């Protein structure tokens, strides 16, 4: 309409407060049908919380913050006091705050770990070390009103301008009431927690036509490859043995779309990835006696998603490698700082209060650094007192066998992330930065001091994955290079829509690639946009090429060679050929195949469960924002009684022009 | 919200509400003048903005001022197309004066011409109101006002005091216009539609509400005098109205 | 005529019974002005009683039904599973 | 003359309901009589009674509704197929034939919809002209914009085409499919204000004139 351009300026670049659900409680955030709608006023110090909590004469506020304000203790005095605060747009810092921030819990990944009141209690619920030292669990709280996190500056620039313009207050008075206000809408359908939520979409889905499902599990796809290709239609003989490397994929944040998580995610699969590719390259690895299997686990911030699928799967014996043929796991932590080039081994102390098991892991940690003594630019080290293990993905296998394992990380007490699980865990958390006078081609071939840092850590891990897995000849060759490092990065946390992601994805998945970085959610689309780069990414750097036909490479059955229960087959994009689009497509032959995470709570039924992560997202509808002025209700109540006036006054001199127009009227 | 909505339909829709509820829903033949009426107003406001979308289609929208000429031009001829298409409705009603009376009806006068009149009037002003205001009264019920860019925030109450003013002015001119068509008085024929000249183009300098809003309410209290003693009333017959 | 009215009426009477007060209440609209304005039919006797016993029956229906809709209304989120296994739709946001 | 307004308010309260239908719920965005009437005075109730529950969110059980549209369906059922009030006769029919217009707006295409009606009248009061009036006023406040210039024009066209059959029969004394001179009047009227009538208003609204 040509009327509400002039009454409504819309809020474009947002991300909204999104409730999630649990077993028992329920997070996030949530407004009215309908919208919230508040009068604008900013905060930048704290007697402008007193105009809104006790001094303001419009009292439903929404207020504007900049993110360096946005603390466990406003938000106290904000949830305190609800019926005055109706909103809250929350504005990006682009210089980050320096002491730190992260909204997740002291202790994530809490009841889902090894350590309880049965087997661990001195290390239970992490009583010697705190890992997230900065954490200040605000991200798992309950709040009544919108808050929504504002990621340009212009918007920002625009809705103090309308503040500036509007909602002053002229010589201690009150304000004009033509007043600029504001309105959030994330209304969410989802209630109490998952067992109301999923019962509640079970009965619409049964005993109603048109179903309403207000919940969704949070789900996706884990992405495993093997060193030696198996056979994956069976399980494996007893006597065979692999090699377990294990990294979480993903991230979150407090607002909803929004997960960068390059120091907690993206540099620990990166450099999985150079040690695959590194791994792949040694000429003696065909005649290895046992095996190697890459693994990247999707869902480790919910409670561990994809990691009790995978244990859940592996010993129903759905899943083609058994629980009893992983012979050693090393676990890939956070990796990215390393701040005396150290790299701490984390392992499990109780479990090794069995012998051989602890003749297993001191036997691995020496495999460890005699691997680790050929690179000088990583200190192996171990913690000096028997602490506990860091939540990691290894917690979910030592609950059912007792695997020799052992945890890379680039600390030894609390984390060196000062923004775990947060919007300031991008690019510039571990040091990628780029010089301005190169152009976004040559940015990613561009090899920065990160790349060269966490290259020498793949370099470590593949010679120790080459030790493990019985190689002890060719132990030098195994070398990750730091042009895929720098790639890699640039393309998970720079621009995700490269000339290197376009030539090893396929022609149907073009779109997963937007012109930013990629964000790194667990979302309830089951494969996300991670989940697909990272299986594409990994097929180009194990896999080789062979000459296919499309036809051939979309059914490889009929050919003589080229089997297909072993391998897996893709026809994805080329490169360009100069001066045309000549994209010159070719098959990949690898064994970068996935496997459904969704978390045995939701096969089993059980949507009130204390072991296997009961997390939901709600289901919403129309997210949007928006801007406008309002009126006074002296205006409303006066425009209400003209028009009581004019209709009444209108029925009466019709009426007694109509019964006497017998005589007004004579001919 | 729902305040500004219900009282700005109260304006807009007080006095025709108030006339069509008291004085044509009652008879069941003017219901059928008042539809007819609507359509040839339709027909009207279809034939205007064909040559508009001519004009504009073939001017190719380049130069800034020459659409506000073609805009001033179009609202002249849906103006000049209206006054013409009353006149035909006027024609239309006088075929069928002589049909259904005295032909088909033994008593000469089932409805007399002075209230074909004033139907006829009541039925453009409803259609034109209702073209009018009511895409502006689906705004009122949002929460916001107009003047987050610099505009006035009486903008729904300005439009809905305009709507009964027109509403009123076709009222009035339609039985001034009929009754300027039976005496073959043509002067006052001029005035009729150039007063509906005069109440368009003083929406021209609409932003500024102090000159394009009194006058028109000034046309239309003259207009309405003018109404008054066309029909046959007088001070002679107010006056001796009060018994 | 009017011996096929009360012979009429006592069908909208005798069909009321099944679950069906509306029946009843178009029993009271409708055959009111028939009943206790003008005297004038030998069987008016009957028609001015199935139209007040109507009325009696069409009453027990609002007190039980304004009742349960009320407690329906309070005690659906008290409550657990079983309010929601006899919800014909569950509003949203709200629990 | 009176037999033409009581045909005017049947054919006004139907587009009324669903017009009011169309822009709030946003969901549309004997063995031959009595069956074919079971499935509409009962599973249409059903729905339409259901949807519109949904879109105040409130929070009705199931022992009300069955009884609700059990108290809908069966006094509609007892009042057409047998004797019944006059005024609660027409009543029905009115709301029967909204129940049977919005089926035939949700589950058609854009421009297939216009197909059927086109060749209906092309090869053209009774329930089915109360049913494809209501379906051109729906039709009409569905596609585009936010309009309501096109979908109460289309109400004054339906209006002088049943005004003309009406008139149309007072020489000739016969049965008229009385359907094809109101949707001609529609079809014509709809393409002629949605397209070229709109932008005309809009440009007038714009600068806030007034003709
Ligand atoms: C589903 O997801 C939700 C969202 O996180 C989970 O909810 C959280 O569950 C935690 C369970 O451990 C809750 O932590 C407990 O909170 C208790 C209440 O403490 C109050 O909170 C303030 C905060 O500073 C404290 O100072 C006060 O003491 C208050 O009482 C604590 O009592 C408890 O801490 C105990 O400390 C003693 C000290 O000796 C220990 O012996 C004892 O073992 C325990 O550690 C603990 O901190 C957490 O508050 C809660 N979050 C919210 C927002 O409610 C659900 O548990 C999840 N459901 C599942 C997984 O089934
Ligand atoms: C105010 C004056 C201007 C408006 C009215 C103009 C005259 C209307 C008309 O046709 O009157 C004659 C008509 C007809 O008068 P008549 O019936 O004497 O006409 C002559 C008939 N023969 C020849 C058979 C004797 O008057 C009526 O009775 C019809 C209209 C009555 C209601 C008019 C209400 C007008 C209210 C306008 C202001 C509303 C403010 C809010
Ligand atoms: C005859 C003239 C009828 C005019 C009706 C004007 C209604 C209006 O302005 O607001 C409708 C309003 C608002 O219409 P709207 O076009 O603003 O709605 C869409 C716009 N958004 C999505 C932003 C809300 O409609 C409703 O609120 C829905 C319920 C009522 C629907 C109409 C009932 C009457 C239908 C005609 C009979
Ligand atoms: C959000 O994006 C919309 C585009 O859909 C912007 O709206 C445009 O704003 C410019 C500048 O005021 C106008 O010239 C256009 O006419 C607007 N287009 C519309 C209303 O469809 C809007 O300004 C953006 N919001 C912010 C805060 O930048
Ligand atoms: C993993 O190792 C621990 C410690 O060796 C085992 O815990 C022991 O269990 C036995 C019998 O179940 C008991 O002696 C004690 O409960 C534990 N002994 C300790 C803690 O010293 C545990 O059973 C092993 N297996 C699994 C699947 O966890
Ligand atoms: C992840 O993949 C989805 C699916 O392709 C991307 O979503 C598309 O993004 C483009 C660019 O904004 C839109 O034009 C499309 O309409 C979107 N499609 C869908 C189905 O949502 C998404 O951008 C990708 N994420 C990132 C970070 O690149
Ligand atoms: C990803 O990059 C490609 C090019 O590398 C983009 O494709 C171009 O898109 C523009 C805009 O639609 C077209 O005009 C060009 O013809 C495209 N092809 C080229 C330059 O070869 C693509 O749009 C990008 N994707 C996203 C989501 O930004
Ligand atoms: C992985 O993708 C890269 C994309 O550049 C491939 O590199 C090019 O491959 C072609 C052969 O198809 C060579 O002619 C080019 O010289 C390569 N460019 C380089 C190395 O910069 C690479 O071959 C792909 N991996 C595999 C195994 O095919
Ligand atoms: C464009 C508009 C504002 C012009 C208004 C002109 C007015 C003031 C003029 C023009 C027409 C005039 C009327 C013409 C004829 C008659 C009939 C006569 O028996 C009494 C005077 C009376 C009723 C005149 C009064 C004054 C009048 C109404
Ligand atoms: C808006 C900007 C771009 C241009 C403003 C131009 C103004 C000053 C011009 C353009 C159109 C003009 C109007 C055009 C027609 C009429 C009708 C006539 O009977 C009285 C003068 C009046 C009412 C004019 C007044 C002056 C006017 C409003
Ligand atoms: C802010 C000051 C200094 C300058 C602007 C003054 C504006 C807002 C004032 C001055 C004149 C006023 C108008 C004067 C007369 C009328 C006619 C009445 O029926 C409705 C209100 C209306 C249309 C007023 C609306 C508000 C108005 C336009
Ligand atoms: C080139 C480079 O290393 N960039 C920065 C560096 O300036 C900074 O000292 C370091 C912190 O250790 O983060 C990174
Ligand atoms: C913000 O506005 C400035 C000034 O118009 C512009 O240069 C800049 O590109 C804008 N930022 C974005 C992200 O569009
Ligand atoms: C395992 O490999 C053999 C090859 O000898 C193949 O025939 C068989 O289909 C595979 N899968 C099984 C046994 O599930
Ligand atoms: C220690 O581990 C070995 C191998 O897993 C197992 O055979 C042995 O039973 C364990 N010791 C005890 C006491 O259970
Ligand atoms: C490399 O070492 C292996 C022992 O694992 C041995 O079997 C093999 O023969 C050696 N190859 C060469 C070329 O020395
Ligand atoms: C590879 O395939 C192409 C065509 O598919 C064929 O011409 C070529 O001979 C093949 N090469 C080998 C070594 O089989």
């Amino acid at each position: 309409n040509s009327v509400e351009r002039k009454i409504y300026i819309p809020l474009n670049k947002t991300a909204p407060c999104v409730r999630l659900l649990n077993a028992t409680h329920q997070i996030g955030c949530q407004s009215s049908i309908s919208g919230d709608t508040g009068v604008i006023h900013v905060v930048e110090k704290e007697e402008d919380l007193q105009w809104v909590l006790t001094d303001g004469p419009n009292p439903p506020y929404m207020v504007l913050l900049e993110s360096k304000h946005f603390t466990r203790d406003l938000m106290e005095k904000l949830k305190g006091r609800t019926s005055r605060i109706a909103g809250l747009a929350v504005s990006l810092t682009k210089p980050s705050p320096a002491s730190g921030f992260s909204p997740s819990v002291q202790c994530p990944n809490d009841g889902f770990g090894v350590y309880s009141n049965s087997y661990g209690p001195e290390f239970a619920h992490c009583r010697e070390i705190q890992w997230n030292s900065l954490g200040n669990g605000l991200a798992y709280e309950d709040f009544s009103f919108p808050i929504f996190l504002l990621e340009d500056e212009n918007e920002t620039k625009v809705i103090k301008q309308c503040y500036q313009d509007h909602n002053l207050s002229q010589n201690g008075s009150a304000p004009t009431f033509p007043l600029c206000a504001m309105q959030l809408f994330s209304h969410m359908h989802a209630v109490i927690s998952t067992a109301t939520c999923m019962r509640r979409s079970s009965i619409q889905s049964t005993f109603s036509i048109n179903p309403e499902i207000v919940c969704d599990p949070l789900s996706d796809y884990n992405v495993w490859s093997m060193l030696k290709p198996i056979n994956t239609t069976g399980t494996l003989k007893p006597d065979d043995r692999v090699v377990v490397a294990a990294t979480r994929l993903d991230s979150r944040s407090f607002f909803w779309n929004v997960a960068p998580g390059a120091e907690s995610a993206v540099a620990s699969f990166v450099t999985q990835l150079a040690a695959a590719e590194a791994l792949q390259k040694a000429p003696d690895v065909t005649t290895l006696p046992r095996n190697v299997m890459f693994v990247f686990f999707q869902g480790e911030t919910f409670d561990y998603i994809g990691s009790s699928r995978m244990v859940y799967d592996m010993e129903k014996g759905k899943f083609p490698v058994q629980l009893e043929n992983v012979d050693s796991f090393v676990e890939l932590g956070q990796v990215a700082l390393r701040t005396s080039l150290e790299l701490w081994m984390h392992t499990d102390p109780v479990s090794q209060k069995n012998e051989s098991v602890r003749n297993q892991v001191e036997d691995l940690l020496a495999t460890l650094e005699k691997s680790g003594a050929g690179v000088p630019a990583v200190i192996l080290r171990r913690p000096n007192q028997s602490q506990p293990l860091p939540p990691s993905s290894l917690q979910r296998f030592l609950r059912a066998r007792n695997i020799s394992g052992v945890v890379l990380a680039d600390h030894s007490g609390a984390f060196h992330n000062k923004y775990y699980q947060s919007i300031y865990d991008t690019a510039e958390n571990i040091n990628v930065s780029y010089p301005e006078w190169l152009s976004p081609e040559e940015d990613l071939n561009f090899v920065t001091d990160t790349a060269k840092a966490l290259a020498d850590v793949a370099t470590v891990l593949g010679r120790a994955l080459y030790e493990l897995a019985g190689g002890t000849n060719f132990s030098d060759t195994v070398q990750a290079d730091p042009q895929t490092v720098t790639r890699l990065l640039y393309g998970f946390l720079i621009k995700a829509n490269n000339s290197w992601f376009q030539s090893i994805l396929r022609q149907d998945l073009r779109s997963y690639l937007g012109d930013g970085p990629l964000q790194h959610y667990i979302a309830v689309s089951s494969p996300t946009n991670t989940t697909y780069v990272v299986q594409y990414a990994l097929a180009n750097l194990t896999g080789t090429v062979v000459n296919l036909t499309r036809e051939q490479c979309q059914d490889p059955s009929k050919v003589p060679s080229e089997n297909k229960d072993l391998y897996e087959y893709s026809w994805v994009q080329g490169p360009l050929h100069s001066n045309e689009t000549d994209r010159l497509p070719r098959c990949v032959r690898s064994t970068a195949r996935l496997a459904r995470a969704l978390s045995p709570a939701f096969e089993l039924s059980q949507w009130s469960s204390t072991e296997y992560s009961t997390w939901t997202e709600s289901r919403w509808k129309d997210i949007r924002a928006r801007i406008f002025l309002i009126a006074s209700k002296e205006l409303e109540l006066i425009t209400l009684t003209v028009g009581f006036g004019i209709l009444i006054f209108s029925l009466i001199v019709t009426y007694c022009i109509n019964a006497k127009a017998d005589v007004l009227f004579i001919a | 919200g729902a305040a500004v909505f219900f009282g700005c339909t109260f304006v807009a829709f007080g006095p025709a509400f108030a006339l069509f509820l008291i004085t044509v829903a009652g008879d069941p033949l003017r219901v059928i003048i008042l539809v007819a009426g609507a359509f040839f107003w339709l027909v009207s406001l279809l034939l205007a903005s064909v040559v508009w979308f001519i004009l504009v289609h073939v001017t190719d929208r380049s130069d800034a001022r020459l659409q506000y000429g073609l805009l001033i031009f179009g609202a002249a001829v849906s103006v000049l197309l209206q006054e013409v298409f009353r006149f035909a409705y006027y024609k239309l009603l006088k075929k069928a004066d002589e049909g259904l009376a005295s032909l088909s009806e033994d008593g000469r006068s089932p409805i007399s011409i002075r209230q074909m009149a004033y139907v006829s009037g009541l039925s453009f002003g409803i259609i034109s109101g209702v073209f009018s205001v009511i895409n502006i009264l689906a705004d009122a019920l949002g929460p916001g006002v107009v003047g987050i860019h610099g505009d006035s925030p009486y903008y729904f109450l300005t439009s809905a005091f305009l709507t009964a003013a027109i509403i009123l002015l076709h009222t009035f001119w339609g039985v001034v216009f009929f009754d300027a068509c039976e005496r073959r008085r043509y002067w006052a024929l001029g005035l009729v539609v150039g007063s509906h000249l005069l109440t368009s183009g003083l929406t021209f300098l609409n932003p500024w509400y102090e000159a394009s809003l009194l006058p028109i309410y000034a046309v239309t209290v003259s207009m309405g005098l003018w109404a008054f003693i066309t029909a046959g009333g007088s001070l002679r017959s107010i006056q001796r109205s009060l018994l | 005529s009017n011996e096929e009215k009360l012979n009429l009426c006592r069908k909208y009477y005798l069909g009321g019974f099944a679950f069906l007060p509306f029946l009843w209440l178009v029993n009271i609209f409708w055959f009111f002005r028939e009943a206790f304005l003008v005297p004038a039919y030998t069987e008016q006797s009957q028609i001015k009683g199935y139209v007040w016993r109507s009325a009696v029956g069409f009453l027990f229906w609002v007190i039980v039904l304004t009742s349960w809709i009320t407690i329906f209304q309070i005690y659906r989120p008290r409550w657990g599973a079983l309010g929601d296994y006899l919800s014909f739709t569950i509003p949203l946001g709200t629990p | 003359a009176k037999h033409v307004i009581m045909l005017f308010v049947p054919v006004t309260l139907c587009m009324i309901v669903v017009v009011a239908t169309i822009k709030s719920v946003r969901f549309y965005t004997h063995g031959w009589l009595i069956m074919s009437s079971l499935m509409l005075l009962f599973l249409f109730t059903y729905i339409y009674l259901g949807e519109v529950l949904k879109t105040y969110n409130v929070a009705m059980d199931y022992p009300t509704l069955l009884l609700t549209v059990w108290n809908f369906g069966a006094v509609g059922m007892v009042c057409i197929h047998w004797k019944g009030p006059l005024v609660l006769q027409q009543a029905y029919l009115i709301m029967i034939s909204a129940l049977m217009a919005l089926v035939f707006i949700k589950y058609l295409p854009e421009w297939s919809a216009w197909v059927i009606l086109g060749a209906i009248s092309v090869y053209d009061l009774g329930l089915g002209d109360f049913i494809f009036y209501s379906v051109l006023v729906g039709k009409a406040a569905a596609t585009g914009s936010g309009d309501w210039n096109t979908t109460l024009a289309c109400f004054v066209a339906i209006l002088i085409g049943l005004c003309l059959t009406l008139l149309l029969l007072a020489v000739f004394k016969k049965a008229l499919p009385a359907l094809p001179i109101s949707i001609t009047f529609g079809l014509i009227f709809y393409f002629s204000t949605d397209n070229l009538v709109r932008p005309f208003m809009d440009t007038l609204a714009s600068h806030q004139l007034y003709i």
